[PDB]
């Protein structure tokens, strides 16, 4: 209580950079496209924002079965990786990669 | 037996089963006489 | 009045950011202003007149250069159906390769496809050169300076009009009726035989030659004999093409009806004679009153005569006449309303009696155009009432008015408001509650079910007027009626056959969705009309706030006493009814734009039998037509609608964005900025900076405001970007 | 076409109407 | 794999029939997706009377809940104190409670 | 600063004085009411405009009213 | 010189140059403190 | 977002009229007609409406009967709690059916 | 015939709807076996739409092009019907709840506690003035000529103006 106001003031920083910044990206997308600059976006296909943390998380977690869950005969989730888990001839779960869109999602 | 009587005579009792009522009407009505469009029969 | 702004001490004294906004937001109500005399509130008001009209000068005179420096108006008009008219060129740096391309189809240069009907307008009236068009622009340019010139002119202290002049009525309504209104219309006449006729039978009549080319061969012997037929022999031929000799005839006053064969528009002999016959009734009008020597009315007097002998309207129109004269706000008013009428007859007159010519072949224009001129009289409307209100509030005496019908207005009130409210709510009852039955029986697959009124009244409407495909022979649908045969002397066969032509907006075919949607504008008629309405009749007070008049037209509130008193000042029923304006007249603009779609499409069915459910309208009309708008840019590329596909998503964003104004409130925001301001204080290096104005929240009616503004700039530019992207990439 | 001579002609006339402008806006000052 | 799960049925009146969708298995219903034939075949139930002793065992214990309700605010009302134990609670629901449960679910 | 009025139908209960947050308001003696006291308001400089002297007055119409109007840094609440 | 060059030399002079020193001008005259 | 998931996977919500899947549509339709209705609520405030109410009090005093429970327009507290109940009930309610609607169709 | 329309049972594209739905319902009858009961419920439905259809046909209900019933409301008897008779009954049953509202209201505000009566109803009287609803029209005309209906505007509280 005694320093709600440095607490408050900070958050309300912390809520307009992460707006601008994570919808601003979302924001510049769209001028680039409509003016037809393509290459100009935040994209996989052009200048990318790889969520690296996430995916070296996705491989440590990929990777856990015989090392550090050396018990583990499979990965825990195979949302991480491996191979695609069918059904009935329909997907039960697979690997789901991470890239620019999902960076950019994330934020938001 | 009296205020137990009160209880269901209050505002949201007797509306609800006064609207009960008047639905089950209505959907009796419909089923047994479907497809009104207009008093034609 | 030391600081800004100077017309305000109490803002001006003000230590917060709200002394700028509120500057700004007052500067135009200058009967409150610090020290303002009446006279020199007339003054003022003169010359920001003449600021206006110069403002209007200037904006058509850029149309016309534009259009003659950059656009292809000549190749419109050598060629109209296939050339895309050109508003201006695009400079635009931070465009890409793909987007100038893309914005240069059809052209060498990267350009906006004008939608306002300027081409065909200025075609229709002779215009046929850029050379033509920039001498307008020139001349319109030189007119702008001398409403400057006047403008400053007025407020010199020799040249100031003192109040009588500006209260004299009598000579203002002469004047304007006889030569505002009744001497320009003849003019314009004069200009519709001398150039716009020839043009279009393909002569040149200009400044070079036209006091040596008279505009029918017979000359004025036939006006000053009285032998006036003679201008109405030889008419244009049904085989006549437009801007050619081929077919022409040489009749310049006519009274054809219905539409030229190939421009599918109004006879411009027609035209011509009925600004001739308008010309007659204004300046014959424009006598009623006495000026300066003797004869006409006074107006005072015809006020008050008028009392009904047995009473029902109490001491009937006296008063009335020094409220009007002595009110600004009651004349802004009545002209507000009378505008807002005359700009919906627009709309509605424009897209039925086609005007200029290949206009009804130019749909995208025809859409902004009725959307334009609807959106514009809604806002008129909403400003009418507005300016009652304040009137009202500010200007009414109950002692001059003591027991007149203004008065009696306000003494049952009661009765008013509860009666208009009672018509609303059958309205919204029963037309919402047919359409959810249609919804609800179509949804289980059973649309025999649905309950669809014909719209029986109107199609009789249609049938008196001559449309046959209603099987009522009744007036002018009847071939022995006495209306059929003595309209048949002058103008029912043209009339005839535009009006049971299917190819023509004339009196379009009609069925049960028409007649839902009619009911369900009228239920957006009647609430706006109620807010509106109990805001001007409440904004003297009411049970909950007895002394409202005190308090003035906007004020934020009355406090949390007494229950709550929010939104409780008579501005805030002009805030409540600018969103009712904004959905009815959406709901009407979508109507015409749904039925004009169809019928352009070739398959009038789809809306006869889809907008009798609401489902039908999301489907059918928004989902099917929203396609071509969302392609404007994608994954694969651009194309020359990507500007209204970011105008749509812009309008979204904007209008969402009002309603964060619009819900949450002052306190949060105001502490909230509390700590922005200790942030600020507390931060090394940005603390050798500092605001000379504390900043504050924005108050209560400024956030009514700008969430007001947000919301309906947003509904604006959405729609125009939908109707413009809609009926431009489909046809 | 327009000409330049023509283009130049009305932007000097635009001139003389923004000095006009502004005189007035101004004199609806004071 | 083929046959829509559905637990809900609708009566035929005003032609909201056509909510019984063709689920498959000589059943027609609204397919529902709360997930209730997968917990169950998970549980190993294979009848539909298994899920009727369940159905009254649910009742019962409805039943059971309202009456402990109405027992112990009129009848046998706990003081504060008894309320004031974050301790015992703590060691009763961790061990009974989620312990417990677990061991027997486990079984 | 803002402008609070007192109207003569003040029964002098005291209770606008009381619920005023600023101290705007006093009781001052006066001879036309069964209480011999009438609400004052001479120190409207500290004025808020909360108005919750008006939601504590009995009477009907009221008998206080705060007009808002110039805006200083002690009507608008501010701290800095 | 001619007229062609005109929105390349004049957009840049309506859209930024003339914003700019239209809101510092409001901006010094809301700030002065004696203004008449 | 607003072409290929919005616009896109509204297909089956939108044209479910007619089939099993038509009340999502109605439900669709019904839910957005809520979340507008909850608008009058948040946009607006009590006054306007208490000095509503007291023209139709006047058209039931004028036929000499009105409820001794006098009527009151909704507490300013009130206005925002039912504003934003409806709020949620119809953006949720207009989710619920798209998605169950998507779903059903691709599943 | 009015408005440029024609009978439903001259209309082929009403005939049309009918032979689409009852052929839509029958395929999907032909899936299951003929005895199970989604096939019964089917074949059921089946019978209601063509009674449906039939009761329309038979009928004065006229019909559009697009083959649905459009309803004639500007006031002629031979569709009466369609709005005027069932228009007779909404006023009836309207007036009827309108006027046993009135009534016990207006018979509750001398009680002892009228408050209390709005909120929990006196059940016995509620019913009794209930079944006096079906001469509403006649006791509004006795209560308008005795001056009970209406009330003097000097008795009823309105705002300054
Ligand atoms: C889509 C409509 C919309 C938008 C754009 C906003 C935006 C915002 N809200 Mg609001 N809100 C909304 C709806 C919206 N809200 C509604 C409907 C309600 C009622 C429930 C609220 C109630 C509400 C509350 C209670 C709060 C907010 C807060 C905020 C701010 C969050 C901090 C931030 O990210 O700033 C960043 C700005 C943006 C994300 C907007 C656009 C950013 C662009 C794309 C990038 C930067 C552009 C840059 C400025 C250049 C501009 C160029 C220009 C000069 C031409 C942000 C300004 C909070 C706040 O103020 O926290 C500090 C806060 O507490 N809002
Ligand atoms: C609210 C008004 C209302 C009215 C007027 C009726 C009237 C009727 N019901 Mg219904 N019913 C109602 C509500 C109502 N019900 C409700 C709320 C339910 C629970 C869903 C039912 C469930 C029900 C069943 C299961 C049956 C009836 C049946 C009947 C009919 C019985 C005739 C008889 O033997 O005596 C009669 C038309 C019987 C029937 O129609 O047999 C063919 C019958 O079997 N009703
Ligand atoms: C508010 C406008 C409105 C109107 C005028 C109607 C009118 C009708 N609806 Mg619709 N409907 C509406 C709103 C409306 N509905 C809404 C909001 C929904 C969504 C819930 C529906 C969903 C719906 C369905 C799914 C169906 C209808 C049906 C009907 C018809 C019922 C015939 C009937 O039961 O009479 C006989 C019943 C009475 C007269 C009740 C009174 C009985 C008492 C005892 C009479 C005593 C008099 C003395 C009637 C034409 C049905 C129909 O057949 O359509 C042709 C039908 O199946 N409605
Ligand atoms: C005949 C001489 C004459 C003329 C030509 C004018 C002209 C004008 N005066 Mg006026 N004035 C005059 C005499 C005259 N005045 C006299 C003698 C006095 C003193 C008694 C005044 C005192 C006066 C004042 C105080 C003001 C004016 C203003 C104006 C301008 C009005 C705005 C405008 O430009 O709209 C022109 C509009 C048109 C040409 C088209 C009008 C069409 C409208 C929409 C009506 C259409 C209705 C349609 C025909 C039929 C009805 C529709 C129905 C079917 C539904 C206009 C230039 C105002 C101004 O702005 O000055 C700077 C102003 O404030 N005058
Ligand atoms: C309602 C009346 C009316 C209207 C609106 C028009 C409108 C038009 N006429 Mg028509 N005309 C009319 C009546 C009218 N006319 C009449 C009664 C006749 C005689 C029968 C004509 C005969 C006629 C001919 C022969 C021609 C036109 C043309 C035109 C078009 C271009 C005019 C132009 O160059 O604009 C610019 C504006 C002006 C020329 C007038 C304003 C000039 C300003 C005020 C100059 C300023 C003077 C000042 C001293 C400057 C210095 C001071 C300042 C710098 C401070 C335009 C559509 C021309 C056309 O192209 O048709 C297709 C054309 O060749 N008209
Ligand atoms: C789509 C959203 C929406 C809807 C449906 C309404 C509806 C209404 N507005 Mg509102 N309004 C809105 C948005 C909306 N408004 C917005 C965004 C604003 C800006 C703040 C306003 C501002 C406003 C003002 C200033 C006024 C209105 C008024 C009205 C009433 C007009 C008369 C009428 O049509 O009665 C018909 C009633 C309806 C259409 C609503 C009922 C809906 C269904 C049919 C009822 C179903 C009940 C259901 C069976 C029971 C619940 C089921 C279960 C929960 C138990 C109507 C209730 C006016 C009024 O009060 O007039 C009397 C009025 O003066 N509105
Ligand atoms: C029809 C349009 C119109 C008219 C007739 C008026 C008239 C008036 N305004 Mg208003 N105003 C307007 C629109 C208008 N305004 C708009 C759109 C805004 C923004 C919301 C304002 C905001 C505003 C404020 C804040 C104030 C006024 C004030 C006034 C009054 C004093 C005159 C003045 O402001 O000096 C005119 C302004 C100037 C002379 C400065 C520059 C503008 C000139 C005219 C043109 C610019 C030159 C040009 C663009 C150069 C291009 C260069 C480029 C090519 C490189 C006068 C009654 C003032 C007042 O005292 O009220 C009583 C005041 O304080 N107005
Ligand atoms: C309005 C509240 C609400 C509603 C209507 C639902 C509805 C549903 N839940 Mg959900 N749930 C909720 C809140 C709710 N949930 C909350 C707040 C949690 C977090 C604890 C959960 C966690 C949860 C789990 C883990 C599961 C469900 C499942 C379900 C579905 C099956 C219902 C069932 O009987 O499964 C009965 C539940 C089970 C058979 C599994 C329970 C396992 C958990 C871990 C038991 C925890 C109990 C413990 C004592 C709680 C104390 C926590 C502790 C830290 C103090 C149904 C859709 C089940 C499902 O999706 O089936 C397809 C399912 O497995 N829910
Ligand atoms: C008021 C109507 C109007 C409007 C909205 C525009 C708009 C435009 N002009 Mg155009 N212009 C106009 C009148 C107008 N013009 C007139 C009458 C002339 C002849 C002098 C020109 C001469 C002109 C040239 C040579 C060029 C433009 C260009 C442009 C574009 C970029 C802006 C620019 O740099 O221009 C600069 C404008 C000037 C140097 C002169 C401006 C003269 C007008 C009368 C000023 C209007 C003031 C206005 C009424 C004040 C009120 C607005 C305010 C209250 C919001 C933009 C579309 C550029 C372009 O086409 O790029 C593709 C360009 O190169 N204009
Ligand atoms: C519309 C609206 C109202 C008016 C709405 C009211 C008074 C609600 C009315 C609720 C009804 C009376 C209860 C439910 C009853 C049914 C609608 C009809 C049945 C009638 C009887 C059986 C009781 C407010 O009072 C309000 C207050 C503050 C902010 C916004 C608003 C707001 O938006
Ligand atoms: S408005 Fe608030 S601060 Fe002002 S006198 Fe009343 S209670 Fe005191
Ligand atoms: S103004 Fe009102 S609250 Fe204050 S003393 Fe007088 S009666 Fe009491």
């Amino acid at each position: 209580l005694r320093h709600r106001d440095a607490i408050i003031s900070h958050l309300n920083w912390v809520c307009i950079f992460l707006g601008c910044h994570a919808f601003g990206f979302y924001i510049h997308n769209d001028t680039m496209r409509a003016l037809g600059r393509p290459q100009d976006m935040f994209s996989d296909k052009a200048i990318q924002l790889q969520p690296i943390f996430a995916q070296w998380i996705q491989n440590i977690h990929l990777l856990a079965p015989g090392t550090t869950a050396p018990n583990a005969l499979a990965t825990t989730s195979y949302a991480f990786g491996g191979d695609v888990i069918e059904v009935g001839g329909k997907i039960a779960m697979m690997p789901i990669k991470l890239g620019t869109a999902d960076f950019m999602v994330h934020h938001i | 037996m009296n205020d137990f009587q009160k209880y269901l005579s209050t505002a949201p009792v007797l509306l609800t089963l006064w609207m009960t009522f008047t639905a089950g009407f209505i959907i009796e009505v419909n089923r047994f006489f479907p497809d009104m469009l207009g008093l034609y029969f | 009045a030391t600081k800004f702004p100077k017309f305000s001490q109490a803002l001006a004294q003000d230590p917060a950011t709200r002394r700028i906004w509120y500057g700004i937001a007052t500067a135009h109500d200058l009967e409150a202003h610090d020290g303002m005399t009446e006279e020199n509130l007339y003054q003022k008001i003169f010359a920001s007149h003449f600021g206006h009209l110069a403002i209007i000068f200037l904006w058509t005179s850029g149309n016309l250069f534009h259009v003659a420096w950059q656009g292809n108006f000549e190749k419109w008009v050598s060629n109209p159906l296939k050339t895309r008219p050109i508003a201006h060129s695009i400079w635009d740096p931070h465009f890409g390769e793909s987007a100038l391309k893309a914005f240069s189809k059809g052209n060498t240069y990267p350009v906006n496809i004008t939608f306002s009907g300027l081409y065909q307008w200025w075609y229709t009236i002779g215009f046929r050169t850029n050379q033509e068009l920039y001498k307008g622009s020139i001349g319109l340019l030189l007119l702008a300076s001398v409403l400057l010139i006047a403008g400053w002119l007025h407020l010199q202290p020799k040249f100031r009009p003192s109040l009588s002049w500006f209260k004299n009525n009598e000579s203002r309504l002469n004047h304007h009726l006889s030569g505002l209104l009744g001497f320009s219309s003849l003019a314009w006449t004069g200009h519709l035989v001398h150039v716009a006729i020839p043009a279009s039978r393909g002569v040149h009549v200009g400044w070079d030659n036209f006091l040596t080319t008279p505009p029918h061969p017979a000359g004025l012997t036939p006006f000053f004999t009285g032998n006036w037929t003679v201008y109405a022999e030889n008419p244009d031929s049904a085989t006549h093409v437009f801007n050619t000799s081929e077919g022409s005839g040489t009749a310049i006053l006519t009274f054809l009806g219905g539409f030229h064969p190939q421009t599918q528009s109004l006879w411009l002999s027609d035209m011509a004679h009925h600004h001739l016959a308008i010309a007659v009734v204004f300046i014959v009008a424009g006598h009623m009153y006495r000026t300066n020597f003797g004869i006409g009315h006074n107006m005072k007097e015809i006020l008050d005569a008028h009392r009904p002998p047995g009473g029902r309207l109490g001491a009937g129109h006296v008063g009335l006449f020094e409220t009007i004269t002595n009110s600004l706000h009651m004349q802004l008013g009545l002209a507000l309303a009378c505008l807002g009428v005359a700009t919906s007859l627009t709309a509605q007159h424009m897209y039925a009696l086609t005007p200029y010519a290949y206009l009804s072949k130019d749909f995208t224009t025809e859409a902004a155009l009725y959307t334009h001129h609807q959106y514009i009289a809604g806002f008129l409307m909403v400003g009418a009432f507005a300016h009652g209100a304040i009137f009202f509030v500010r200007d009414y005496d109950p002692e001059l008015n003591k027991n007149n019908v203004l008065a009696r207005m306000l003494e049952h009130k009661e009765a008013i408001i509860s009666h208009l409210s009672w018509a609303s709510l059958f309205l919204g009852f029963h037309t919402l509650g047919l359409y959810i039955h249609n919804d609800t029986v179509v949804a289980f697959g059973q649309p025999e079910k649905q309950i669809l009124f014909e719209p029986l009244f109107a199609e009789y409407i249609q049938a008196a007027s001559g449309k046959a495909v209603y099987q009522f022979n009744v007036l002018l649908a009847s071939s022995t009626s006495p209306a059929t045969a003595a309209g048949n002397q002058v103008w029912l066969p043209g009339w005839l056959e535009a009006i049971n032509n299917p190819k023509t907006d004339l009196f379009l075919k009609i069925g049960p969705g028409d007649f839902l949607v009619h009911h369900a504008i009228a239920l957006g008629l009647h609430v706006t009309a109620l807010i509106l309405v109990k805001g001007a009749l409440d904004a003297r007070g009411s049970k909950l706030m007895p002394d409202k008049k005190d308090f003035g037209y906007s004020f934020p509130c009355d406090g949390p006493g007494r229950g709550g008193t929010c939104d409780i000042s008579a501005w805030d029923a002009f805030y409540l009814a600018m969103f009712w304006m904004l959905n009815t007249i959406g709901w009407v603009t979508f109507y015409w734009h749904w039925k004009h779609m169809t019928i352009w499409g070739g398959n009038p069915g789809q809306f006869d039998e889809s907008s009798n459910y609401i489902m039908g309208w999301l489907r059918d009309y928004l989902w099917l037509n929203s396609s071509p708008l969302i392609n404007g840019y994608n994954p694969f590329g651009m194309n020359n609608l990507s500007v209204w596909s970011w105008m749509f998503l812009f309008g979204h964003l904007i209008w969402a964005t009002g309603f964060m104004f619009l819900i949450s409130w002052r306190g949060y925001w105001q502490e909230l900025i509390e700590t922005l301001v200790w942030a600020h204080e507390r931060t090394p290096l940005a603390n050798l900076i500092r605001w000379r104005d504390k900043p504050v929240a924005l108050s209560i009616v400024q956030a009514r405001l700008v969430g007001l503004v947000h919301f309906s700039v947003g509904y604006i530019l959405t729609y125009a970007a939908f109707v413009i992207a809609s009926t431009s990439g489909k046809f | 076409m327009i000409t330049d001579f023509q283009v130049y002609i009305a932007l000097m006339a635009a001139l003389l109407a923004s000095v006009l402008a502004i005189r007035l806006g101004a004199t609806l000052y004071q | 794999i083929s046959i829509k799960q559905s637990s809900q049925v609708v009566w035929p009146i005003v032609g909201q029939e056509i909510l019984n969708a063709d689920v498959g298995g000589n059943f027609q219903g609204i397919q529902t997706t709360s997930g209730w034939f997968q917990m169950w075949r998970a549980e190993g139930i294979t009848s539909e009377v298994e899920l009727y002793w369940t159905a009254i065992g649910g009742l019962a214990m409805s039943a059971i809940m309202l009456f402990a309700g109405w027992f112990h605010y009129h009848k046998a009302a706990p003081k504060l104190e008894w309320f004031q134990n974050a301790e015992s609670m703590m060691n009763h629901h961790l061990a009974g409670l989620l312990g417990l449960g677990c061991l027997s679910w486990s079984g | 600063s803002h402008t609070v009025k007192i109207y003569d139908t003040c029964i002098g209960c005291t209770q606008c004085v009381r619920a005023c947050p600023t101290d705007v308001l006093e009781m001052v003696p006066w001879d036309g009411c069964k209480s011999g006291q009438i609400a004052s308001s001479p120190r409207v400089e500290d004025c808020v405009g909360c108005k919750r002297c008006e939601t504590a007055c009995p009477t009907d119409f009221l008998s206080v009213r705060v007009y808002l109007g110039a805006e200083t840094t002690r009507s608008l609440g501010l701290a800095y | 010189m001619a007229a062609s060059f005109l929105p390349s030399i004049l957009v840049p002079l309506v859209g930024l140059i003339f914003p700019a020193f239209s809101m510092a001008l409001f901006f010094l005259y809301v700030q002065t403190d004696d203004i008449a | 977002w607003l072409r290929d998931f919005l616009w896109s996977q509204a297909s089956q919500v939108i044209q479910s009229y007619g089939s099993a899947s038509s009340a999502y549509g109605l439900i669709f339709l019904g839910a957005h007609f809520i979340w507008a209705f909850s608008l009058m609520f948040l946009f607006s405030g009590r006054g306007y409406w208490q000095e509503l109410i007291e023209s139709i009090v006047w058209a039931h005093n004028k036929l000499n009967f009105a409820p001794t429970i006098q009527p009151r327009a909704l507490s300013i507290t009130q206005g925002r709690a039912v504003g934003l109940a409806h709020y949620l009930l119809g953006g949720i309610g207009t989710t619920w059916a798209f998605f169950l609607a998507r779903a059903i169709s691709i599943t | 015939e009015i408005g440029g329309l024609t009978k439903c049972s001259e209309s082929a594209a009403f005939t049309k709807r009918l032979n689409a739905s009852v052929k839509k319902l029958e395929q999907r009858a032909s899936q299951y076996e003929a005895d199970s009961p989604p096939a019964l419920a089917l074949k059921q439905q089946v019978e209601r739409t063509q009674a449906r259809f039939d009761k329309y046909s038979r009928s004065e209900l006229l019909c559009g092009a697009d083959g649905l019933p459009h309803l004639v409301a500007d006031g002629r008897w031979s569709h009466a019907a369609e709005f005027i008779l069932p228009g007779f009954g909404f006023i009836y049953i309207s007036g009827w709840i309108g006027w046993v509202g009135r009534k016990y209201l207006r018979a509750v505000s001398t009680s002892a506690n009228p408050s209390e009566s709005e909120i929990i109803i006196n059940v016995p009287l509620a019913l009794k003035i209930m079944t006096t609803g079906y001469i509403w029209p006649i006791s509004a005309w006795q209560e308008l000529i005795s001056n009970d209906l209406v009330a003097v505007s000097e008795e009823i509280t309105v705002s300054p103006r």
